[PDB]
RNA sequence: CGGUGAUUGGCGCAGCCUGGUAGCGCACUUCGUUCGGGACGAAGGGGUCGGAGGUUCGAAUCCUCUAUCACCGACCA
RNA sequence: CCGCCGCCG
RNA sequence: UCCUCCUAAAGAGUAACGGAGGAGCACGAAGGUUGGCUAAUCCUGGUCGGACAUCAGGAGGUUAGUGCAAUGGCAUAAGCCAGCUUGACUGCGAGCGUGACGGCGCGAGCAGGUGCGAAAGCAGGUCAUAGUGAUCCGGUGGUUCUGAAUGGAAGGGCCAUC
RNA sequence: CGACUUACCAACCCGAUGCAAACUGCGAAUACCGGAGAAUGUUAUCACGGGAGACACACGGCGGGUGCUAACGUCCGUC
């Protein structure tokens, strides 16, 4: 049986997935310095009782309830935290 | 500071009835002069500038500020943040003294004169003429020079067309061409 | 590759040294930054070194 | 045939064929085709539908081509493997929907079109049918 | 530019351009270090190229004699700086200040230019470092000193 | 530290093997039916350098260190060693009679010559296209008979020897090629 | 079928590696030399890198797509 | 030293 | 091996010789902090001056920029400039996120010690994710921690590190 | 130094018409995480400690990559 040449992939590429994404979700008593949303760029804005880490990670700064808002004139989404 | 006072109560009772203005704060006055020196050949030494920077220092009163490039192009071998010019932005008590020292004893000495072209409007108000030489000045000693390369002066006005400021320039007699 | 590693060492009696890295083909002179000291305590001006 | 000019990607996915058409109704000529048969239409069948109707129209008149393929279809060599990589872009195909007019016509009487677009659906693999430019 | 008229206040004479070039084609001895900075290399390179350096005026990346520091190179390098050069032999020689200083400090200089020779250990060095070191005042004293101490 | 295998350096990459370090110039590259694959790689010595020939297979690999060639510009002589000079970063360069052999008379000054850099500091010289100099020792050539071509022999300011014709006797500035060191034309 | 390195002035070849410049040898044009021609001397012209698209302040160079033409050849049954 | 030939009646 | 997007089916994760690109760095300012600023590209007018130098004005709206690919992001600007500086500092760190594990990542705040700002405050690197490899062995510096009878040292240990 | 004529191609806009995994000014159904309550279920939950087996899967429904919208083909998700 005959067998013709075959050719290449210059592909075939991938990273290690870097589990992004919210982890807490709203309405959930969370303890202070627990991440509550993973992200590359600031999808979600630090509100009150909420930090900033420096891989944009919002990270809780009391104890409490996990809070969506969609504050702001740009209309962007804030979480905060109402201290329990 | 002679045709400062000149402007205060001639010029503006001329302008107050040609264009039935009811305010006094509606007529357009001059805000500033700029002189750019567009020297542009600046990329074989650094001290053509400096004797072209130098050369602002006797037409106007103080120091041009040296321009940075804001883009850079491929068709003049120029880099971003390169000084290709240097400016000179002249308001407040000598603008009106440039202005004495040009209509007068500089714009006469225009060599081939004829007169001033009325058609560098921009339809904002704002007049730009071309000098061709710096033996035009009195302050130049026609012997440190060494290039033919004058530069523009830009008569920034606070109208809003080109008929509204033509008679603002009337008043101190600008040539007309 | 370019950019070699050198040794900061403290100007006081310890023998406490921070590394770093510095480009030596671009600002070859010596760097003396000032850091804190973790053994005499004090705010001591590091030299470079190898 | 009508293929595109500097595309964003070569090559695509396959792609289902689901869901209805959105161009209903006929917009800019007197009569149009309407397809039936939820199928695909390469460059060449456009182009050789193309040939068969502007003639029976006798060329004065303007046809209209309410449809543009845009989507590659890859085509493996002869006798070769599976795996290896994804074949080369051979030609084009627009995944026509029920319910999607194909051509569009003014300038010609209601006879004349009735024995244009008949000449021009033999040539086509999907199944369509003659309707008529509805007011509003 | 700028630092035709910053590097005067550093001490040196005469600061500028391809006029000094001229200078350069007439062989005036009253200098004996250039130092330049890396935008007029175009100048030393390009003409004074074999007066310069059997002149030995130095422009080195390897010493620091063209830094874009040009303000302060000469604080201290005008003040108290002597260049090593370069022999065909083992030798290098160079110079003690005035008599009447501080002899108890030129015995650490000559400490301090042990760590400045033995900061390059070119790494190809033979069986010594140091062999012989003497330091004579100008052409009476033989002072012969050590390598270790 | 690198690594190239047969199926990597095939154009202007050097490889280093004992050494001296060599050039490729030109490959080919057979993948024959039952054995192993293997490449002509028709290598180009540096420091000599004539040439050497070898059939590298699929095994193995090379070190390839220094590739570096650039731009230098000649302006000093002492002695016996030479120095060049940077335009794009300013530094310094010593040269040996063992990196000018065979070359040492056509480059006298300022010109735009190119070295090949490999660990301390060159290891040969290559001049320029033309360069332009000056006989000294020529005699006053009288036409002759003369019923043809030449032509007479020129000593020259460096101490090479030109072939040159009749109408430059005594201080006369031409520029020639270094390829092969014939005269082309004189300067005016 | 695959893979790899080329195409640069009429022609043959550089330069690419490591980006700011397009050459060299003939051929060709004019003059001098000869009674004239060839050859030899003097002066000079000639393309802007197969095509297209990227990268970049800037691309003959660095990447990608086809077009064209050579060399490696279609292994175990 | 070098210096080739000069269309066919 | 690592990074970005899609395949991946609206948490996460998810394969193939599936579609596409990049990385094996750079920087002592391009870091920290305080103060100030807002583009791209066309249009008009204007010495040399032109499709494109700099200047003046408007439309326009972040289509610009971000040391470097790609998505996400940013006007309170992370985009740009300047003054002053080294927090790119030591010992910790409640907590969780992500991994079979080795590991990786965020970390309020405490203690000592600085920087900038009048002050509130901020800083244990850079807008973020790529720029990197476990151990063994071996080398340099420090620390009586041990040190084969004792007193030392050698060699080991700890820590900084190649 | 002045250019007029001008069956031919064509940008930015206006109006209409489509297309897209690597387009998003909109946006479900399910799934997923967190709280409360009712009924039900042999604690089905999680944490330890002993001992394994297994890491060649296959078919069909749905959602796809790939292949010729070929295969009882191949590669994933979920039942």
């Amino acid at each position: 049986a005959h067998k013709k040449g075959l050719g290449s992939t210059r592909n075939g590429r991938d990273s290690e997935a870097k589990r992004l994404g919210v982890k807490r979700f709203g309405g959930e008593s969370v303890l202070a310095g627990s991440i509550i949303v993973r992200q590359r760029g600031t999808k979600f804005h630090a509100g009150a009782n909420v930090g900033c880490g420096r891989d944009h990670t919002l990270f809780a700064k009391a104890d409490g309830k996990v809070k969506f808002e969609v504050k702001g004139p740009k209309n962007r989404k804030f979480i905060s935290i109402e201290a329990e | 500071a002679k045709l400062h006072d000149y402007y205060k109560d001639e010029v503006v009772k001329k302008l107050m009835t040609e264009f039935n203005y009811n305010s006094v704060m509606q007529v357009p006055r001059v805000e500033k002069i700029t002189l750019n020196m567009g020297v542009g050949e600046a990329i074989a030494d650094k001290k053509l500038l400096d004797n072209a920077a130098a050369d602002l220092a006797a037409i106007s009163g103080q120091k041009p500020l040296i321009t940075k490039a804001r883009k850079s192009v491929a068709g003049f071998k120029i880099r971003q943040g390169y000084p290709i010019g240097c400016k000179v932005t002249l308001r407040g008590e000598r603008m009106w003294e440039f202005f004495e020292r040009l209509i007068t004893i500089a714009v006469p000495r225009i060599r081939d004169f004829r007169g001033l072209s009325a058609k560098s409007f921009d339809g904002r108000g704002n007049y730009s003429m071309g000098v061709r030489e710096q033996i035009i000045f009195p302050e130049i000693d026609y012997d440190k020079v060494d290039r033919v390369r004058g530069l523009d002066i830009t008569i920034t006005t606070t109208a809003k067309s080109d008929e509204e400021g033509r008679a603002l320039l009337a008043a101190f007699d600008f040539p007309f061409r | 590759g370019i950019r070699e590693k050198i040794k900061l060492v403290s100007s006081a009696g310890t023998g406490h040294f921070y590394t770093t890295t510095k480009n030596k083909r671009t600002k070859p002179e010596k760097l003396e930054l000032k850091k804190f000291d973790p053994v005499v305590r004090q705010h001591v001006i590091y030299k470079e070194a190898k | 045939m009508l293929q595109p000019k500097r595309t964003k990607f070569r090559k695509m996915h396959k792609g289902r064929n689901r869901g209805l058409a959105q161009g209903t109704d006929v917009s800019f000529g007197s009569f149009g085709l309407k397809a039936v048969g939820r199928g695909r239409l390469t460059a060449r069948q456009i182009e050789a539908a193309r040939r068969a109707m502007t003639r029976a129209v006798k060329r004065q008149g303007k046809i209209w081509i309410r449809v543009f393929p845009d989507k590659p279809i890859t085509e493996k060599p002869l006798a070769v493997r599976m795996g290896k990589g994804k074949g080369n872009v051979e030609y084009w195909v627009a995944l026509i929907q029920p319910g999607k007019v194909l051509y569009e016509m003014d300038g010609v009487p209601e006879e004349l079109a009735r024995e244009a677009f008949k000449l021009a659906a033999a040539k086509l693999p999907i199944k369509t049918t003659f309707v008529t430019k509805t007011v509003m | 530019g700028a630092n035709a008229e910053a590097a005067k206040a550093a001490g040196a004479e005469l600061v500028g351009m391809e006029d000094l070039a001229d200078q350069i084609k007439k062989g005036e001895m009253n200098f004996d270090v250039v130092i330049a900075s890396p935008d007029a290399m175009r100048v030393v390179g390009q003409l004074g190229q074999v007066l310069g350096p059997r002149g030995l005026m130095p422009n080195p990346k390897v010493g620091t004699v063209t830094p874009n520091v040009a303000e302060a190179v000469k604080n201290a390098k005008a003040g108290q700086v002597r260049y090593r050069n370069d022999k065909n032999g083992i030798i290098h020689t160079t110079i003690g200040k005035v008599d009447f200083d501080a002899d108890k400090l030129k015995e650490n200089l000559e400490a301090l230019l042990v760590a400045l020779k033995k900061a390059k250990p070119t790494q190809a060095k033979g069986v010594y470092i140091k062999k012989v070191s003497i330091s004579t005042t100008m052409g009476a004293g033989v002072a012969v000193d050590q390598a270790g101490l | 530290m690198a690594t190239y295998y047969s199926n990597d350096f095939r154009a202007g990459l050097k490889i280093m093997l004992d050494g001296e370090p060599y050039a490729v110039e030109a490959s080919e590259f057979v993948k024959p039916g039952k054995g192993q694959a293997f490449a002509r790689v028709k290598l180009r010595r540096l420091l000599t350098g004539t040439r050497v020939e070898k059939t590298f297979k699929s095994t193995d690999s090379a070190e390839g260190a220094d590739v570096v060639d650039m731009n230098l510009t000649y302006l000093y002589n002492d002695g016996e060693f030479w120095h060049f000079m940077n335009n794009e970063t300013f530094e310094q360069l010593s040269a040996d009679a063992k990196a000018i052999g065979d070359n040492a008379k056509w480059l006298l000054d300022q010109a735009e010559c190119i070295v090949t850099l490999w660990n301390g500091q060159p290891i040969s010289v290559t001049p320029p296209n033309f360069v332009e100099l000056e006989i000294v020792d020529t005699d006053p050539g009288l036409k002759g008979d003369t019923a043809g071509t030449g032509g007479k022999p020129a000593t020259l300011s460096t101490g090479a020897v030109v072939k040159v014709p009749l109408f430059v006797q005594i201080g006369e500035v031409i520029k020639v090629d270094t390829r092969s060191g014939e005269y082309v034309s004189r300067v005016k």
